[PDB]
């Protein structure tokens, strides 16, 4: 497989005007996170074909990250190295995703 | 900001040794 999955790596615990402000901050926090992960994927593991940060239950609280590397080789090596790294105070749980 | 930031107090063991204790 060329795709790897970083399990529950995207965390995010805690009117009208409040909703709009909340939407913006979440979006900016999402984009910051994305760039953060994407850049590292390309910098140390290889060329990324596709990448997405998911919202598992739909509550924006937790999500997986999927990275499709152009090369099956890069993917397999990323999984091994990533499983030996920390991310935001938690160990990473990497896995090849069929 | 995120990369390689270990849980407080566990910088001296590896992520794999930390995960081994999770259940």
């Amino acid at each position: 497989s060329q795709t790897i999955a970083l399990l529950n790596i995207y965390r995010n615990p805690q009117d009208g005007l409040r909703s709009a402000v909340s939407d913006v901050e979440m979006q900016e926090h999402y984009d910051e996170f994305f760039e953060e992960v994407f850049t590292e994927m390309e910098e140390k593991y290889g060329e990324v074909e596709e990448m997405n940060v998911c919202d598992n239950l739909g509550d924006h609280l937790v999500g997986n990250v999927y990275v499709k590397f152009r090369r099956e080789e890069d993917a397999e090596k990323a999984v091994i190295d990533l499983n030996n790294r920390w991310f935001n105070g938690q160990p990473i749980h990497a896995e090849l995703s069929p | 900001k995120y990369w390689d930031v270990p849980p407080p107090g566990f910088e001296h063991i590896t992520p794999m040794q930390y995960k081994a204790m999770q259940a």
